[PDB]
């Protein structure tokens, strides 16, 4: 027989900080890196899927997940927490569509999921999600790229990174690329910004990438991946 | 139950010196259809009490289920305590009344037969919760065809023997067969005595149709 | 739902959460009240006239019904809640019964609310004391006070909040049949009491009163400087002309 | 469809004298045009000075009876004393009212002694409306028994008569008469007539015989 | 059977109701009042079923008053009508629907005089003049006939006088007296009852 | 049943027959239809016996609590208003109640009529019951707020009697109560048989 | 269970709620934000914190929220916490509009949201929201009004005020340079860039390091707008390109 | 003390202090004794008075015609348990029209009082009980403790200095079964006296007796009613 | 040290209940005496200021015409118990149409005894005991009676009893003066004599409450004058 803790597990310290949230971010800063680029003509998501411990079947699980026909995700942090948020985003995505008959506007999906993440920083008996997400979408012509973290706060980026060396991965992009970048272009400068930390032999199974153009969102196959890898394609 | 489906007709019960006897045909009718011709409408509730049910057989099976668990439960304690005939009859009255009060009755009229402390127990229970004790009981059509005979006998000899009684039951089970259109000349007889509860296999009665040949005359 | 017991007894028989609530009341803007015979008065001290403020949106004085009103001292937010709960009870006492709300009845109601909140799981007590004013329609004019403990009493005059102890010591030495034997002088003793601890300026006060039948009246800073002069100089016709 | 009620007949009568109360009822329990049993009196002892009779739907009389019994036990544990005839009556009223919207089809009559030692009788309708009376009858023979009592026990419609108190002896025969006359016209009344007499000495029972038809 | 009438002028609103409380074949009360005070510039004329009228009326009443105590200022007659409409319409499909028909007469020191009519179904409409009850059938045509958007309160009390006389003539229900009241920039003012010399 | 109450200069008069029927059968003629709520409040019984007794008894309970909590007797309006409220919840469920709540407030004589239909009104005079229409007749022709105490007694007592005459469901004895500022007094209680050998005897 | 509960809604020996005070702390570190009241309008100016050369920012603002049709507000504190209190603010507005069919009186929309925060401090065992808000709007009762709210469930109407970083240096400044009764939306926007230039560790207070919004009447319908990049700088230069002209007087 | 405040916390020794502490509540209560012949169950108890102007505490309570009890420990908990016990009995009569078998009632107290000892925030019942009853299995004397445990006894006593009484009872057990009532009661009164300070003994003011048996429904005796039993005492070992 | 409100001490006593018994010792003192001719209750209001209406302080209240009750301790708490009592007496009268004995009433109130707790509890549930001691004085079928009840939920009858800060002393005096045969007249005198002693302030007719209930007269709260009359014999 189970009861439940009704007091919040996140509380302001005298410094005015919300300790658990910071610590959550620490779990993020310690996770596999992720990069997102808004190519003013689409968006790209890519992360370090370095599992493949020779026994791990890289296939069976993904980190770049489709929310709707036109939305997509990637994270940096605790994998299990992510999965929860993926099921909730996909769900939130449907509750919108049933009511409005129009696919959910990317900004709107972000707001909704962010609200959830915020919920877990005040509700009783729980800890904040140890994860940060990068949502990408094509809603009404313009491409979108967002990031929401443990606190439940979100921002729209032209491009960014999270996880290990996200500090360096950002500065790198802070110059190593800019707007007007076309499709395949933003994809290259993305897999590159990844290698700017990717320790090891970055192959087609060490990474996973998805793109979101104004014609749907999808994950690229090991093929199209092995290609871009050869420093081109 | 709001609409009885498969049902059993009348049930009889009379007490004698050192025991009680109950009779009930083995018919499960579905309207005017003698559908299930071989089902027992009698039950043994522990060693000193037995029960016979008229009405919706499904509900009866239900009561049989709950009462069986109750007896089992009690036996597990082996604390030297066990439901008496009056107790079972009391519980049944509470149960039948409770359900009647929820407007969802168990469609049965029942005869509780028991023996405990050298005394004979015989009790009646409605689906509405009307309950009482008496030397003879007859439900369904039996209340119009059997009870007048049973009383007749008892108003002239209050004390019968297991044999005198079984003789009366057979006579009644015959009258019932002759006049109740939903009876079956294939019944059971349950008896309770210091020895316990005994149920007797498929029985029948000699029937006399010689009046059939008196059309013209 | 949160069931923790917030207010509990201590070794010597104390209810700290209540005593703490009472402390928050202490750190509040003083508030005094005097019971006359034709007009009861109330004034809220340390009104911290930040000027960049806005008088209306913060007057520690409120009306509950058309025959009752109150002043408080303590946690601002709490007061609001309690104020609007008594307001509701006021109208509901008219739907259940037909007659209006009494002087005491409503006060008792507020005390009962506070007391309850010192004995219910999940809740903290209300950090405010209240000076309830009103005339007992078809009777005398009464004055009552309440503290977080949930206890309540009728006062001839009283003060709660910052230095209320002082103003109380004072009030106890100025109340007499004679002292304020007329509405003009009644509203005076309060004016004096408040000032007898109230920061210099007069722009720190916010008095007001209710008539034994008329609506409520929140005095204007004008009628303020006037009654604040009728004594500012009266505090010289015996202190600067006999001293 | 399904009715949760049945009419079992049977009448109940009670009279209160200076120092005694009588409660009588036939003993027949029927249904339809049949007789369930000839031995089913409607009188039951609640305390040493309080008796109740219930008629109507036997299912309800049984349940009601068991509820009253339990509640007296509760009262005893709670106040350390037995319930006075008057309190039992007050209680029965509320018990009947709790089923105001699904009534106990029951007509109860309480017969006993008040705290002052005198006789008392309380009559109730199925939903608890009640009062105290000198005498009252409820049930099928109800309208058969009453009239004779209004005349004999109330000296009504009689000019220049002697308003002598109801001697327990005269009462006991009035009871037997009205029930014997009723047994003649009400198909529900018959078989036997049990009487319960309540006095300072206790409760005494007497069973007179009636037509078995 | 209860009658309600209201005529809106350019600067005021005149309203009236009968004073009979009927039951079976008898008038049980000679001086019954169908009007309820909500604000200083608002009245709620309510008629209908035995308990629903008072219960509902007072409920909307005390809730308007509560609004006064909570914000300091009163609700505009226009805002009250939408309030009362909200509740009545919200109870319509509840377990406790209120079977009442009403008129809401009020004056706004900014919008002017206003008269609202309402269905027990909670349909809300603004109108220059309106009535409820069987009387309405025998008198609404009169108003259509003699009402002018500028009728002065002297005229209005006369137009009302006409409708009231009509009921003494055609209507089969007794209805001897009628409470009358006016509302202008200076609040709710009573008026003498319009009565008829019947024993 | 026939009940009535009117208030004049000397308070409030309340009278009633005492007959209770079950169809056509007279089940009793010793019914106390003037319910002694409190020594300061009176109620009547019309419609359902149990319904009136129970709720008003409940009202008595509520009034007593009120008094203990406010060291003041509850006002007639307040009391009648409690009863109205208690009962309104069940509107539509079959409660049958026709009663008049009478007393003396801080407003003077008080009389309210309350229904299980939801009605609740203050008035000078009221008649309730199957025989009410008859009582109204004689009472209306004879009622004056200025009646003298012994005059008011005769009127009320007469009205109820006349009703017991025409209405088959009204009869027995005629009960009469007088509500004075201090408390109520049980004026008289006379059989109809007697009252007849007087109004014409 | 009793062991892990921090008791976020209890009194301290002092008689204060420590979790409220700590929320404040968080507030006095957030992007500065203030509003001033004129006679033809009312405004809000906040320290745009999401300042960075990579963000794509696609919103009308970053800290300016449209509540009512006659109202808007700004926040200082935890943004997520803020998105929650505003959403609820919009709902309270509409519920009023539905029920009364008229825009909700400004102060009332505030007392509403305040009763909720007040609650989070009296019961529930939950932490209060780490937010303080500035409310500006117009209503047929007090026309233009500016309001401020604390996570304590406390509020007040201000002719002028500030929240956030150095929300002390900002006050006193306005507390003396404010035209109490003689303010124009122009003389208002004046102190705006003046005070923000001060309390804001920024030299030559760029157009991005700020967000401006103004509410005004205009032939019936209320108008709410956030100044465009250019429109901002006009007041940027105007401030300085008048300041050097202020030292030629000393 | 990390293992002393919650009944849901086991100590490193496989004990639950809260339970033990509650047991302490029993020991504090004044002593009471229980014993049965083969036809009677008897409860005997010593009542205490706060001051001399106050009455002595109830220690024996009537549960049902065939059951009564004596208490030791928190009074409020005794009333809770007593009422549960009373209710359970009323139900038995209602449904089965027969008295609730004493042993079955005891099993219910056992189950009921066990629950709170296993849930966070709950506390053990703080009362012991001696139960005297008579069912179709004869007389019975049961004991129930703050720990949901219960015992079927030949004789027993709980409370302050009840160790003496136990000792006295253990010595004359063999005698009990064949005692006639008055003798059985004496053994009880005698055992109780064992728990007192030598310079004082049984008064008609501090003794209470409860008797139930094949021939009598549970009955309580408290003041003058206790005399008949106190007469014919015993020297009282000096 | 933080534990549940329902924790036992090694001594087998609930901390909270013990800690409130303590709170009573901080209340004003009240005395109740029981005579064959009636019962009386007296308590020191313990006024803390001239500006406070001595009348707006009732430590003695009516439960019902035949029952009065005096309190001490956290008076705010007693409000609740007092109401439950009045309500109880009426439920009994409603149901049984007869008055409730003084013992049953006291008992009814005592069942709210240890009705406090956290987990596994309703929302409108007490979180701590009531820091109150009570004295129920009244007359019923068993004659005049006085009962005492503290927070443990325990209650008993007393010929005379005292509660409050001066309780220990007061009770000593009561033991010296009580007579199984004294009178309601003698009783009231003793009460005031003793109350006068223990009070820190000089016994005024405006700083004490006295009330009686006798086999004939229904509960009576002594007037300002009737006090003068008895105080006259200091
Ligand atoms: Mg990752
Ligand atoms: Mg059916
Ligand atoms: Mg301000
Ligand atoms: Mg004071
Ligand atoms: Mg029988
Ligand atoms: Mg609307
Ligand atoms: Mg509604």
């Amino acid at each position: 027989a189970e009861r439940g803790y009704s007091f919040s597990l996140t509380t302001f310290s005298p410094s005015g900080k919300l300790v658990q949230i910071e610590y959550a971010l620490a779990a993020v800063a310690g996770g596999a890196p992720s990069v997102g680029i808004k190519a003013a003509n689409g968006v790209v998501l890519a992360t370090e899927k370095k599992q493949k411990s020779i026994l791990y079947d890289e296939r069976s699980v993904h980190k770049v997940e489709p929310i709707t026909k036109h939305i997509g995700l990637v994270y940096s942090g605790m994998g299990p927490d992510y999965r929860v948020l993926v099921h909730r985003a996909r769900k939130l995505a449907q509750q919108y569509y049933l009511v409005y008959q129009e696919p959910i506007p990317t900004a709107q999906l972000v707001q909704r999921v962010a609200s959830v993440m915020q919920e877990y920083t005040q509700s009783g008996g729980v800890r904040p999600f140890g994860v940060s997400l990068l949502i990408c979408g094509w809603n009404e012509g313009r491409p979108y790229l967002f990031q929401s973290d443990p606190s439940g706060a979100y921002f729209a980026w032209k491009a960014t990174a999270m996880g290990k060396n996200y500090v360096n991965g950002k500065t790198f992009l802070e110059k190593r690329y800019n707007e007007d970048l076309e499709l395949e272009d933003a994809i290259h400068t993305a897999i590159l910004t990844l290698k700017e930390s990717f320790e090891g032999q970055m192959t087609e199974d060490n990474i996973e990438v998805g793109i979101c153009n104004e014609a749907g969102f999808r994950r690229l196959t090991p093929t199209e991946v092995k290609d871009y890898l050869a420093a081109i394609a | 139950t709001q609409n009885p489906m498969v049902t059993g007709t009348s049930v009889l019960g009379v007490k004698f010196e050192g025991g009680v006897v109950i009779a009930a045909d083995m018919l499960g009718s579905y309207g005017s259809l003698a559908r299930f011709r071989n089902i027992s409408r009698i039950m043994r509730v522990n060693n000193s009490t037995m029960l016979g049910a008229s009405g919706d057989y499904a509900d009866f099976q239900y009561l049989k289920q709950v009462l069986g668990q109750m007896v089992i439960d009690e036996e597990l304690l082996g604390d030297g305590h066990s439901y008496s005939p009056r107790a079972i009859h009391s519980w049944l009255t509470r149960a039948m009344y409770s359900r009647r009060s929820k407007m969802n009755p168990l469609w049965n009229t029942m005869v509780i037969g028991g023996y405990a402390d050298g005394e004979s127990f015989l009790g009646y229970v409605d689906m509405l919760g009307v309950a009482y004790e008496a030397p003879s009981l007859a439900t369904g059509y039996g209340a119009y065809l059997a009870q007048p005979l049973l009383r007749e006998v008892l108003e002239k000899q209050p004390v019968l023997s297991q044999t005198e009684a079984r003789d009366l039951v057979e006579r009644c089970m015959r009258v019932l067969y002759y006049r109740d259109a939903r009876s079956y000349n294939r019944f059971q007889t349950a008896t309770v005595t210091e020895k316990g509860v005994e149920i007797e296999g498929p029985l029948s009665t000699e029937t006399n149709w010689d009046i059939a040949h008196m059309i013209s005359g | 739902s949160y069931d923790r017991a917030i207010t509990v007894f201590s070794p010597d028989g104390h209810l700290f959460q209540v005593e703490y609530a009472q402390e928050a009341v202490k750190k509040g803007s003083t508030a005094v009240g005097v019971r006359g015979r034709d007009i009861v008065v109330l004034g809220v001290e340390k009104k911290s006239v930040a000027k960049l403020q806005d008088e209306r949106t913060v007057r520690k004085i409120c009306a509950l019904d058309d025959n009752v009103c109150m002043a408080f001292a303590g946690l601002t937010a709490d007061a609001r809640i309690v104020i609007n709960r008594a307001r509701v009870e006021c109208q509901s006492h008219r739907l259940t019964v037909e007659d209006p709300v009494t002087v005491e009845y409503i006060t008792r109601y507020i005390a009962s609310l506070k007391q309850r909140y010192t004995q219910s799981n999940g809740r903290r007590p209300f950090g405010i004391s209240a000076l309830i004013v009103g005339f007992d329609f078809d009777g005398t004019p009464r004055l009552y006070q309440t503290d977080p403990s949930g206890t309540y009493h009728a006062w001839k005059a009283n003060a709660i909040g910052r230095g209320a102890k002082s103003v109380r010591e004072f009030l106890e030495k100025n109340y007499t049949d004679e002292a304020i034997e007329t509405d003009d002088l009644t509203i005076k003793l309060v004016i004096k009491a408040l000032l007898e601890v109230v920061q210099s300026g007069g722009k720190n006060i916010e008095l007001a009163v209710m008539r034994r039948d008329q609506s409520l009246k929140i005095l204007n800073p004008e009628e303020i400087e006037k009654y604040v002069a009728e004594i500012e100089k009266e505090k010289e016709e015996n202190e600067k002309k006999k001293q | 469809r399904f009715s949760p009620y049945v009419f079992n007949g049977g009448t109940i009568l009670a009279i209160a004298g200076e120092d005694f109360a009588i409660v009588a009822s036939d003993t027949r329990l029927s249904e339809g045009f049949s007789i369930h049993t000839r031995d089913s009196p409607k009188c039951y002892k609640l305390t040493d000075k309080t008796v109740i009779g219930c008629s109507g739907f036997h299912g309800d009389c049984l349940t009601l009876t068991k509820i009253i019994e339990a509640r007296l036990k509760m009262y005893k544990h709670s106040n350390n004393k037995a319930m006075t005839t008057g309190a039992i009556a007050a209680m029965l009223s509320t018990i009947l009212y709790s089923r105001r919207f699904f009534p106990y089809y029951v007509y109860n009559i309480i017969g006993g002694l008040d705290e002052e030692g005198k006789g008392a009788v309380y009559s109730f309708d199925p939903v608890g409306s009640y009062q105290r009376d000198s005498f009252k009858a409820g049930g099928s023979a109800s309208a058969m028994l009453q009239p004779l009592l209004d005349n004999q026990v109330g000296f009504k419609n009689m000019q220049n008569v002697e308003h002598v108190p109801l001697s327990l002896d005269r009462a006991m025969r009035l009871v037997k008469d009205v029930f014997i006359s009723a047994a003649e016209r009400d198909v529900y009344t018959g078989d036997a007539l049990r009487i319960c007499i309540v006095t300072k000495e206790g409760i005494r029972e007497e069973t007179v015989s009636l037509r078995k038809d | 059977m209860e009658y309600l009438i209201g005529i809106q002028g350019p600067d005021y609103v005149l309203v009236a109701s009968d004073r009979v409380a009927a039951s079976n074949i008898v008038q049980m009360k000679d001086d019954h009042d169908k009007m309820f005070k909500m604000s200083e510039k608002i009245l709620l004329l309510c008629v209908g079923e035995a308990g629903d009228t008072v219960q509902f009326a007072e409920y909307i009443q005390k809730n308007v008053q509560l609004y006064k105590m909570r914000n300091g200022y009163e609700l505009s007659p226009t805002a009250a009508a939408n309030f009362t409409r909200r509740n009545l319409a919200d109870c319509l499909r509840s377990r406790t629907p209120y079977h009442v028909n009403l008129l809401l007469a009020g004056y706004d020191e900014h919008e002017g005089p206003a008269l609202y009519y309402m269905d027990y179904l909670a349909a809300l409409a603004k109108a220059p003049f309106a009535a409820h009850g069987y009387g309405a059938f025998l008198t609404l045509s009169i108003l259509d006939r003699y009402y002018t958007p500028t009728i002065s309160r002297e005229r209005a009390v006369e137009l009302l006088r006409k409708c009231l006389e009509e009921l003494q003539k055609r209507f089969i229900l007794n209805l001897p007296t009628f409470s009358v009241r006016i509302i202008d920039k200076n609040g709710i003012h009573d008026l003498d009852n319009i009565s008829f010399p019947k024993q | 049943t026939t009940t009535l109450a009117f208030k004049f200069r000397h308070g409030v008069i309340v009278a009633a027959d005492s007959r209770a029927t079950a169809g056509a059968y007279i089940a009793s003629q010793t019914v106390k239809k003037v319910i002694e709520i409190n020594p300061y409040l009176l109620g009547t019984m019309a419609g359902g016996a149990a319904d009136c007794s129970f709720w008003e008894r409940l009202l008595a309970r509520q009034c007593r609590i009120y008094e203990l909590r406010n060291k003041e007797r509850i006002s007639v309006a307040a009391a009648s208003k409690l009863l109205a409220n208690m009962v309104y919840q069940y509107k539509g469920m079959g409660l049958s109640m026709g009663t008049m709540i009478c007393g003396w407030d801080k407003r003077g004589p008080g009389l309210y009529y309350v229904d299980s239909e939801g009605n609740r009104i203050s008035g000078a005079t009221f008649s309730v019951g199957s025989g009410s229409v008859y009582a109204y007749g004689v009472m209306d022709r004879g009622y004056s707020y200025d009646l003298e105490v012994e005059q008011a007694y005769d009127l009320a007592r007469r009205a109820i009697y006349q009703a017991t005459y025409r209405d088959a469901y009204s009869g027995g004895a005629v009960n009469l109560y007088h509500v004075r500022e201090d408390g109520w007094i049980r004026v008289s209680s006379d059989n109809v048989a007697d009252l007849h050998e007087k109004y014409s005897g | 269970s009793r062991r892990y509960d921090s008791r976020t809604t209890i009194f301290s020996p002092e008689g204060r709620l420590y979790q409220v005070e700590y929320a404040m702390e968080a507030i006095g570190h957030a992007g500065t934000c203030l509003g001033i009241l004129a006679n033809d309008g009312v405004l809000l100016a906040a320290e745009r914190r999401n300042i960075h050369k990579l963000l794509d920012e696609v919103f009308f603002s970053e800290k300016i929220y449209k509540l009512n049709e006659d109202m808007a507000c700004s926040v200082a504190g935890i943004t997520s916490d803020a998105n929650v209190l505003t959403n609820e603010l919009r709902l309270i507005a509409q519920r009023y509009l539905l029920q009364y069919q008229e825009p909700i009186p400004c102060e009332q929309l505030v007392t509403a949201l305040c009763d909720i925060k007040q609650a989070y401090t009296q019961f529930g065992g939950k932490r209060p929201f780490g937010v303080s808000l500035l409310y500006i709007g117009w209503d047929k009762h007090y026309g233009f009004q500016l309001y401020q709210s604390d996570p304590s469930g406390n509020y007040g109407g201000w002719k002028a005020t500030c929240i956030g970083n150095n929300s002390a240096a900002a006050v006193s400044m306005l507390k003396q340079d404010y035209k109490e009764g003689e303010m124009t939306l122009k003389s208002a926007l004046a102190l705006a860039i003046k005070v923000l230039n001060k309390t804001m560790d920024v030299s030559k207070l760029s157009a991005e390091k700020v967000e401006i919004a103004t509410l005004t009447r205009e032939n019936g319908k209320t108008v709410i707008r956030v100044l465009k990049q250019k429109e901002v700088e006009q007041l940027i230069k105007k401030h300085e390109e008048e300041e050097a002209k202020a030292e030629r007087e000393k | 003390n990390q293992y002393d405040n919650d009944v849901t916390v086991w100590s490193p020794q496989g004990r639950i202090h809260q339970i033990e502490y509650a047991m302490e509540a029993v020991k504090q209560g004044s002593a009471t004794v229980g014993l049965k012949s083969k036809t009677h169950a008897v409860l005997v108890a010593l009542k205490r008075a706060q001051s001399e102007l106050a009455a002595h505490q109830k220690k024996i309570l009537h549960v049902d015609n065939h059951i009564g009890i004596s208490i030791a420990g928190l009074t409020a908990d005794a009333r809770l348990l007593c009422n549960f016990m009373r209710q359970e009995c009323l139900d038995s009569r209602f449904v089965f029209d027969r008295p609730l078998p004493v042993s079955r009632l005891v099993s219910l107290i056992g189950s009921k009082t066990q629950i709170p000892t296993q849930r966070y925030g709950r506390r053990p019942y703080g009362v012991g009980l001696l139960i005297a009853g008579y069912d179709d299995m004869g007389p019975h004397i049961f004991q129930t403790c703050p720990s949901a445990n219960y015992f079927d006894c030949r004789a027993m006593s709980i409370g302050a200095r009840s160790q003496s009484a136990r000792t006295y009872l253990e010595r004359h057990m063999s005698e009990f079964m064949e005692c006639n009532l008055n003798e059985l009661v004496k053994h009880g009164l005698r055992a109780l006296r064992e728990t007192l300070p030598a310079e004082q003994d049984l008064t008609t003011k501090n003794v209470s007796i409860g008797i139930v048996g094949k021939d009598l429904e549970f009955t309580i005796y408290d003041d003058d009613d206790v005399s008949p039993f106190l007469e014919g005492l015993e020297e009282r070992p000096q | 040290y933080d534990r549940g409100v329902n924790t036992f001490s090694p001594e087998g006593r609930l901390f909270q209940v013990e800690y409130d018994i303590e709170a009573i010792k901080l209340g004003s003192t009240a005395i109740g005496i029981q005579t064959s001719e009636g019962v009386c209750l007296a308590v020191e209001k313990r006024i803390t200021s001239p500006l406070m209406e001595p009348s707006s302080i009732e430590k003695i209240v009516e439960i019902d015409a035949h029952i009065g009750c005096a309190m001490s301790g956290l008076i705010a708490d007693a409000k609740t118990l007092i109401d439950k009592a009045r309500v109880e007496t009426q439920n009994h009268w409603f149901t049984y149409n007869e008055t409730m004995t003084v013992e049953s009433v006291t008992q009814a109130v005592s069942n709210l005894a240890l009705q406090f707790g956290e987990e596994d509890a309703d929302p409108g549930a007490m979180s701590r005991p009531f820091g109150v001691a009570l004295l129920f004085g009244g007359v019923d079928e068993k004659g005049p009676q006085l009962f005492h009840m503290d927070p443990s939920g325990t209650f008993v009858q007393c010929d005379a009893r005292a509660i409050g800060s001066a309780s220990e002393g007061a009770q000593s005096s009561l033991q010296e003066l009580y007579h199984k045969s004294m009178t309601l007249k003698e009783a009231i005198k003793s009460s005031l004599i003793i109350l006068k002693q223990v009070m820190e302030e000089k016994l005024n007719a405006t700083n004490i409450e006295l009330a009686t209930v006798q086999p004939g007269q229904n509960f009576h709260m002594f007037t300002k004058e009737e006090l003068e009359e008895v105080i006259k014999d200091i």
